[PDB]
């Protein structure tokens, strides 16, 4: 945590805590200027708690004195920490006004509310008068700037502790916190600026959880040497589809092709295999003869033979979920000595004992409902639960890609968060594309974790490049947008 | 203008 | 001085000196980013003295660590003040490299030199190894950023103390110092940024010497009410010219007209008076009958009658300097009960006893040669000598406008510095225009000091609006440019 | 001469003469491509003499073979020098066609004539069949490219040796020759390109005669330090005008002011002095009391007093030419211990013995009629006679500026040629402006030669900036254009 | 970028 | 094009 | 400029 980074910076590096606090508060002023333009016509109401968050607020208020139209601090705490006390003293010595009672009508006389009530030191549900003030601020229609984290968000989880400030702009220090990255906190944060307030760069970099960035993805993209052939860019087998679900194979296959894979083969029950090549004749779509339209143990041997000539196998989209599919999937994965990308119905039938026995790598790509069924918990217990994702990945020796508006990618040691995308991906087919992308990057030589990092980012970013309203985005359009997302990274 | 005069 | 502003801010307001020092150094980083763009490709050499200037330099260096290509500090002092010592310690704790010997070839390995050797604490001529280092830096062709003031400029006078750093960018704190404003220091400062580092606004405003700004001049410009007539905008008499100097009256008269004066009358020896109206027929140019082409006591009575119907009288441009002119000028000014603008040859013959006896106001507009003769000192002793200008103004109850590339305007209590203009004003005629402008603004209701402040600014700014090379600017073109300077203020 | 530069490059530096000849001919091809665009649609007729010029032509012809529509060489010489012979042999080995008889109708079948008949080895009037061929080429309306110099121009003088080729494009080697620079040759040269064909740079720079270039003038322009005053930029006295010629003083005075001079004073017979300040009130125009409207010995003492307070004196424009003016001018210049710029009627009455006795410098600015009268020769003998200008300058210890469409500036050791300007300067008043410009630059600290170099260039370049047809340019407009010429240099 | 990441 | 093909 | 002055 940053709490540890702050401590080391003070205690071992010797930076006075007052210096960190001064830099935090001025960062806020500068961030506000960048967003609002010239500050001199605005009236500011600064809401300060008794903690260091409030101390940062007193620095903000003091630095606006004499330079803006009006500043008032409402001090809502009981006691003040030493740095909040020093800053409160400075604010008054500089001629600043403080009141200790919040009058509902006070909001009327101000244009900008600076929320410095609670930061990362929030413990427990917000109730009582703190809650009424926060509710009044949220109904007020004023511009809200939150110091560090919107008051009421738990900065380790992104949960709302009964009530929380909804900010237009949040200015945080050193690094983004998990509560800015996961929802609902991500929503309540609004526009986030991360300010450098003087921590050693080595400490800021010792953080083990990361937001996936454009620069990270650009540096991970495989090379395309000019003297290459399709074998240079790998081969994917996708085991997918059924008489019920004939579209999934096509979306996965093209997902691998659009990210630059050399060769993609689908194994799909006949005659549903013919659907793929009618749409995209660049795909190889092998007919699998099945008894009743679903994979079963009768197809195990043919699928293992098909897998010998490829670099990676993706399995699960549209397979259906019955006992014969369960038998096939688990026996297949137990025997397959290739990296596996495991999605959708292959997750629903997965025996997790099988993952532990595999010598070869795997990536699992569940949404929360699938993760919930996989570990036998409720959706609410697994959703955005990055520590559970980490334990699972570590215990099962896999990469886990837990899908949601913020996607978590972890191998148990490193955890990345993806924030690209929009609600046009909340539609059948989206996931099938991502499965193909991941398999494809693995085929091109990226590690399972690297492949997953690059794929979640580009999948979300392609969605944002859709030119019309996001709710009309479909998987087919997403596929079209992938090479543009790639070009825009570079 | 909060930080610098030109 | 800012030294006093710093002291009060620490001792009475309670701001830790370390906080001021941190804000100073970060201001420098941000100013450099604004000028250089992204800092991450540059290598920085930071030259730190043992004083607080050097301490500011250690803050700069520390804040570049891990974020730019390379940083090295050469520490050139002997001992360190407490804040320089604290900062030096921080720079090393953060992993920064310091060396204490300056190797001439070291300049080769760096792109930007940060000059934090001496600030406002400079005492005496720079010699020895400090001088060699400064001379090496000046020959190096690198980008030079000076902290507070370029090392070697006396910050109270703008003089070079034997040798001084020539900066591309100077970042100073709180307010500009006199040494940035007066030459040579103004030249060595290069581009100046003034950073707010947290002093109370009340202290920053208790400064009694000021740079004349666009906003100040805009707020001083007289109103032009729609229901007005020429009498609304005042009347000027200009007593000027001689058989030798027939152009000066014309330039002064039009200077009053271009700034918005309602009526302008010249009193000029016949037939030289006819020169004015041949060029600008809007002028009234009264013929004065003289014995030999110069004003004398024989014209005293006519000039006093002419002055009864005006608001202000300007006297001196092109009068010539002989005994009869001296008699006339001094007897005239002794008797004239109107504001007087006194320039050129009227200064050269002025008896300063006369100024003390006048009940009415005066403004004097000498260049340094004229000021030197007026107080019987050398040009070198009076040039940029704002304290002597102040004493003179105070002792003689006048406004003194001491002309030079930076013009000083003072009434003895308030002193303003003008920095608009260019070398196209270093040419016969320029001064005659300014005399007219000042008279004109007085006629329109500005105080002598206000009139002088507005006129020096607009005169310099008109010169900068000349569209071709400044060396070809002439007074006639300057006159043409005045209404454009006025429009651009608004 | 380049003939010597060629010899040294072969004999001492060791460059094979064939290499120089190859580089010359390819330079021609490349220059033609730059002017005509792609060469492949054009048919080329190459006219080769038996000398090295013709050898260069055979190189051109050979290098067009197989790459353009058609090439034919007409070889017009009798014998071939060794390099022309080697190249003729190469042209034929490569399959090229040569004929030795020029048929008038042959011009019909070609688009471009390459004139490689005679170069710098031309001796004597061109007659006979060489003349008929050159006359046929000039009547043909084809594009003509001359190798080195248009055949028939004397490359040391620019004279036409009975008849000469009129070229659209001339490609010369190493340095421009005098015959490209002086008329008529300059006219017949058309567009000139100077190719580097491999001479050591040291030899190319050992040339003592130079074309005045933009880069040369930019490097000579005086500095305008910001902390300056009018005294920084010098003072000029102009002694000029008469009852007959009242405009000349005004044009000279403003010529000094437009080039950046600090102060300009005219001494002009009363009341003609008042003309100057009615037009430009920035000028000081001192009335000189004369008996009959012309300077005479009676004004000697006043003019010497006026000259004590200036840096340079210009004399002559509009003085008139009678015996009393002659007495005054010669006695004045004999006594004046300041640099003198001597023009117009001061030249017409000058006793050249006086120039030899002066300890102080002078610049003389005659047109050819004035130079002719000064040395007692015909206009035809002095016009473009740079060797006579050099001898005169050297014998009389002065700088001579011999005005014409190409102006020659020499002090006897260094000779510069000016090629800026147009026929709008062929009008009364032009010369009076240039006199002022020269005086002005001297006043600003340039040597007489430097002042003359910069002034002739900027005077011509200002003329070219006139926005309407050049024949309507007048001196007053020229003055307006000077500061724009200055800005465009930079 | 010295002060803020976006 | 006389000197160089691209 | 290596080959030609204009
Ligand atoms: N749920 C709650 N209801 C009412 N008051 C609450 C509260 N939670 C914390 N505080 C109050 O605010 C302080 C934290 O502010 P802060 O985020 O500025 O805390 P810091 O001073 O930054 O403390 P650390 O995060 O531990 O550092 C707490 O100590 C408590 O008194
Ligand atoms: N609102 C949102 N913002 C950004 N990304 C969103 C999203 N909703 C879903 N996804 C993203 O879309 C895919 C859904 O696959 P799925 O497996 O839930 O199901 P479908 O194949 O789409 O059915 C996942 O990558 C998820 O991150
Ligand atoms: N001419 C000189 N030659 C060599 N060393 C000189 C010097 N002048 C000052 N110092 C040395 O540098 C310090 C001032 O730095 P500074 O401008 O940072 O001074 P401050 O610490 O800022 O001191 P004040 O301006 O008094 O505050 C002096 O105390 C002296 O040791
Ligand atoms: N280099 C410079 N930069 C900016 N302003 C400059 C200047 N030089 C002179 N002035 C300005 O021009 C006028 C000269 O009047 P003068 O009285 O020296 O003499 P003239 O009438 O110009 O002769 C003054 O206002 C001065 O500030
Ligand atoms: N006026 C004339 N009428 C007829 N023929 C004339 C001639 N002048 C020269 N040539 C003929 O052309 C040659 C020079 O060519 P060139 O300019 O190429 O001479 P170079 O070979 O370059 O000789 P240099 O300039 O001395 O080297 C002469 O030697 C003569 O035979
Ligand atoms: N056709 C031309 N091209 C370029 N420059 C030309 C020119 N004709 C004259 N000049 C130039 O104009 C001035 C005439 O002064 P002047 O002394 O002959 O006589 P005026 O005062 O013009 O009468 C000289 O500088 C000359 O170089
Ligand atoms: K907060
Ligand atoms: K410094
Ligand atoms: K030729
Ligand atoms: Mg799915
Ligand atoms: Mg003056
Ligand atoms: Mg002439």
């Amino acid at each position: 945590h940053m709490k540890e980074i702050d401590e080391l910076t003070i205690k071992e590096y010797g930076v006075d805590s007052r210096i960190l606090m001064e830099r935090a508060g001025i960062s806020v002023v500068l961030a506000m200027e960048e967003e609002l333009g010239n500050l001199s016509d605005y009236r500011f109401l600064v809401l300060c708690g008794g903690g260091n968050n409030g101390g940062d607020g007193f620095v903000v208020a003091r630095n606006l004195l004499g330079v803006v139209k009006d500043v008032l601090v409402v001090f809502l705490g009981k006691k003040k920490t030493p740095d909040c006390e020093y800053n409160y003293g400075l604010y008054k010595k500089f001629g600043g006004k403080v009141v200790e009672q919040f009058e509902p009508s006070i909001l009327n006389e101000f244009d900008v509310v600076v929320d410095a009530i609670f930061g990362t030191g929030l413990r427990g549900e917000i109730t009582g008068e703190y809650a009424e003030i926060i509710n009044l601020v949220n109904k007020s229609g004023k511009v809200v700037v939150s110091v560090d984290v919107p008051s009421g968000i738990d900065s380790n989880t992104g949960k709302v502790l009964r009530t929380a400030v909804k900010a237009d702009l949040t200015v945080t220090f050193g690094v983004p916190k998990i509560g800015h990255i996961l929802f609902p906190g991500r929503d309540l944060t609004g526009k986030l600026k991360v300010a450098n307030i003087g921590h050693p760069v080595h400490l800021i970099n010792s953080i083990n959880r990361y937001v996936i960035t454009r620069e990270m993805v650009r540096s991970l993209l495989p090379e395309r040497p000019r003297d290459s052939h399709k074998g240079t860019y790998g081969k994917v087998l996708i085991i997918a589809g059924s008489r019920l679900y004939s579209g999934a194979p096509v979306l996965s296959g093209m997902g691998s092709l659009k990210v630059g894979t050399g060769l993609v083969k689908l194994a799909v029950p006949f005659p549903q295999n013919l659907i793929a090549t009618s749409r995209f004749p660049e795909l190889i779509s092998v007919p699998i003869d099945t008894e009743k339209g679903f994979f079963s143990l009768q197809n195990l041997q043919e699928c293992l033979e098909l897998s010998k000539d490829v670099d990676v196998v993706a399995i699960g989209p549209g397979l259906g979920n019955n006992e014969h599919v369960r038998e096939f999937v688990n026996e297949f994965l137990k025997t397959l000595e290739k990296p596996a990308v495991i999605d959708a119905d292959a997750i629903n039938v997965l025996d997790t004992s099988v993952l532990k026995e595999r010598k070869s790598p795997a990536v699992l790509t569940p949404h929360p409902g699938e993760m919930a069924r996989l570990v036998k918990k409720t959706v609410g217990d697994v959703k955005y639960n990055y520590e559970l994702a980490e334990e699972f990945a570590k215990e099962n020796d896999c990469v886990l890609v837990l899908k949601s508006a913020t996607t978590i990618v972890t191998d148990g040691e490193k955890t990345l968060f993806n924030i690209t995308g929009n609600t046009g991906l909340s539609k059948g087919g989206s996931g099938d594309v991502l499965t193909g992308m991941i398999a494809g990057f693995i085929a091109q030589g990226l590690s399972p974790l690297e492949a997953s990092t690059v794929s979640v980012y580009l999948h979300g970013f392609a969605a944002e490049l859709f030119e019309q309203d996001e709710r009309g985005l479909t998987a087919s359009e997403l596929l079209r947008l992938i090479p543009e997302a790639i070009r825009r990274l570079k | 203008a909060w930080l610098f005069e030109a």
